[PDB]
RNA sequence: UUGGCACCUCGAUGUCGGCUCAUCGCAUCCUGGGGCUGUAGUCGGUCCCAAGGGUUGGGCUGUUCGCCCAUUAAAGCGGUACGCGAGCUGGGUUCAGAACGUCGUGAGACAGUUCGGUCCCUAUCCGUCGCGGGCGCAGGAAAUUUGAGAGGAGCUGUCCUUA
RNA sequence: GGAUAAGUGCUGAAAGCAUCUAAGCAUGAAGCCCCCCUCAAGAUGAGAUUUCCCAUUCCGCAAGGAAGUAAGAUCCCUGAA
């Protein structure tokens, strides 16, 4: 993961979603995988 | 689950098909007897009593006499209570003996530790002492009682008191030998308590 | 110069079901009647209340994520002797005590508060051993 | 553009029953199913065709209205045709077998691995490597498939381990 | 932490370090569980959850700290009056002696140095650890017990096989 | 063992797709509750079970009181595990 408050998409395929009230980022590229905390 | 209770005698050495010594503890368990057979319908749990003695009538009392006279036996001195066993097996007036066990069954044993008396922090709690030289006026003492802020002393701070007399169990022992003719158990090792004292033996709680 | 009661009391026995109820809004009434504020013959120092029975304590309700997030803390007088129990497992294992805690909290404090707590008698399920007292039902105003 | 708004035919060899308020039960050749649904919803089976409705338009009712139809479509598709998932696996000593109904795996460990489809699902081993889960509920089928895949999930360097047939494995360069 | 302000304390709140005694936080040193990797493996880096337990012995220095030797799974960071002197020591700082350098006309002085230099108190209350007595528990007694609830314990390596 | 953290997910819409999530399901830690050991009914909420004793005498209108006892225990004595 990349835990950080400044959560963004990186590439166009990065897809922001929300989960358990938290913000997260999805992509096939796991390095683009993010979460707030 | 199983169990028996008798009296400790002492310790000695025993060989095992080898030169291999065994430090042994010796117990006599004259045939114990059932006295009462409890139930969840009335007693809230399933369990039995066991008596180990043959007292004098000059020592016993009427209620004891009745409580045993349910069975066809005499008053008893060491009566205790086993739990979590097979109940349909047992009955009242039923004697239990050492040939329950065998020479390889593991065991948890239980007794009452020796009385050491009002002893200090070191012997009781294994603390370290202060230096005996270099100007020290401090040794054999417990230590500080705590910090300053809470204006008090926390619980659990360890201090002198009557060391001993505690109910102690020892797990995963191993039976070595049986002499049902002498009503004797020979157990690998050492147990809590002094000679002539009660010892309740149990199938090990694995 | 009004009356101030003393040994001129008639303590009835009430019964309360809790099949869908919020314990707070329920308890805020049961404690009031345990104190006797539902009576004209109220005095603050006499325990004019009325005995209470509660049934189906397990079957209470809550709002929000309390079952997961509401925490009953409790400290011993030992260091690090803090302990915690969620409302959920309290409800499962023993809802008697969590009802008792709420009601005790909203009762007055002192000997009289304790003695009016002693009238309370909470029971899981719908059994009610206290048939002999010939109680009656009390619906909740709330 | 909406899911729950649509309708679901009921071809044949099927029987739907509102046993109560919402506890639907379905039957057919592959077997049967049941589900309980949210009661604010409204369900009405007409001749050969099923309709769904919600009272309102909220974030809740909308989502439920979609999920109910999609789930019921899954149910009937399973009772008619059943659901199936394949699983490949890639190695050298990697293989499978069965001990009766159970599944057995010789992949990469000092020990083998055992799996039990207890729940009226069956498993098929047409080859030493390839595997099929086969049942009626997508939920349980995918669950078991993931239980399998978690055993020896693949690796990126050499694509190893259990692997859904339609999987796109990520790759690395072993330095 | 260095500090700033002077709010309690100058009809006295004893001040560094060390010993004994521990205790708490977690921003985790190890152990546990995971994500990502410029992760081949073995080892690692980084991040996340986790404070249950554990977290060495010596040389030098009064020392803290630090360097060094050898180990360890690891040799954690901090708070508790930089925890704890009515529990200990008193080596240093910080009285009176004397001396060196330096300053001063001089008496003398120096976060400059060096040698040596009195650590009192029968525990009333609370608190803590143990032990007894009294009464209560709708009659009086002997035994066995339930368990609310409390406390304890809770660490880890190396080797063989898999290979 | 049970429930969980981070994590992993299955099914799945809102948002015709995708989605571990809102509904609903499952996993998942030396950690939490248990399992292990000890204390424990002053738990004034004072519990439970078995067994023993009997329901005597005086006043006192009753209330109640004392005054000998049963079962039993102690004082006292020999001693220590």
């Amino acid at each position: 993961m990349k835990v950080r408050p400044s959560v963004k998409p990186i590439c166009e395929k990065c897809k922001v979603i929300r989960r358990k009230g938290k913000v997260m980022v999805i992509c096939e590229n796991p390095k683009h995988k993010q979460k707030q905390g | 689950t199983k169990g028996i209770l008798g009296r400790k005698i002492g310790m000695t050495q025993v060989f095992a098909e080898n030169g291999d010594l065994i430090p042994v503890t010796v117990i006599e368990a004259a045939p114990n007897v059932v006295l009462q057979k409890k139930t969840a319908e009335n007693d809230g749990y399933e369990a039995i009593q066991l008596g180990f003695d043959d007292k004098r009538e000059k020592l016993s009392n009427k209620p004891e006499k009745g409580h045993v006279a349910k069975a066809e036996t005499a008053p008893k001195r060491f009566v205790k209570e086993l739990r979590g066993v097979e109940m349909d097996a047992y009955e009242v007036g039923q004697e239990v003996k050492v040939e329950i066990f065998s020479a390889g069954e593991i065991v948890d044993v239980t007794g009452v530790s020796k009385g050491k008396g009002f002893q200090g922090a070191i012997k009781r709690h294994g603390q370290s002492r202060g230096p005996m030289s270099h100007g020290s006026r401090y040794h054999r003492r417990p230590g500080s009682m705590g910090p300053v802020d809470p204006n008090r002393v926390f619980k659990g701070k360890l201090l002198p008191g009557r060391m001993g007399g505690e109910q102690i169990t020892v797990q995963n022992l191993e039976i070595v030998k049986v002499d049902a003719e002498r009503n004797l158990l020979l157990i690998k090792g050492n147990v809590p308590g002094a000679k002539k004292s009660l010892i309740t033996v149990k199938s090990a709680v694995k | 110069t009004p009356m101030a009661n003393a040994s001129t009391i008639e303590r009835k026995w009430l019964v309360v079901d809790a099949a869908g109820k919020t314990l707070g809004r329920l308890s805020s009434e049961v404690a009031a009647i345990l104190r006797g504020k539902h009576k004209p013959t109220y005095t603050p120092h006499v325990d004019t209340g009325d005995h209470v029975i509660i049934i189906n304590a397990e079957k209470i309700e809550l709002t929000g994520k309390k079952l997961t997030d509401k925490i009953y803390y409790r400290h011993t007088q030992h260091p690090g002797g803090l302990k915690s129990r969620t409302a959920l497992e309290m409800r499962t294992n023993y809802p008697e005590k969590m009802l008792e805690l709420a009601i005790k909290g909203m009762l007055p404090k002192g000997s009289l508060g304790r003695q009016m707590f002693k009238k309370l008698n909470v029971y899981r399920g719908s059994e009610h051993p206290h048939e002999a007292q010939k109680p009656e039902v009390y619906e909740l105003r709330g | 553009s909406r899911v729950g708004k649509k309708l679901l035919e009921i071809p044949s060899d099927v029987t739907v029953t509102l046993n109560d308020n919402n506890t639907v039960a379905v039957k057919g050749p592959k077997g049967e199913l049941t589900r309980t649904f949210h009661p604010d919803m409204e369900i009405k089976v007409e001749d050969n065709v099923l309709t769904v409705a919600r009272p309102s338009d909220q974030k809740e009712h909308r989502a439920l209205h979609g999920t109910t139809r999609s789930l019921l479509g899954n149910m009937v598709e399973g009772v008619s045709k059943g659901f199936e998932r394949g699983l490949e696996l890639v190695g050298v000593g990697y293989r499978a077998s069965k001990s009766g109904n159970k599944l057995v795996l010789n992949v990469g460990y000092s020990h083998p691995v055992e799996i039990v489809p207890e729940e009226g699902i069956e498993i098929e081993v047409p080859s030493q490597t390839k595997v099929v889960v086969k049942g009626t509920d997508k939920e349980r089928v995918g669950a078991i498939a993931a239980n399998i895949r978690a055993v020896r999930s693949p690796e990126p360097y050499k694509g190893k381990g259990i692997r859904y047939e339609g999987e796109v494995v990520r790759r690395k360069e072993g330095k």
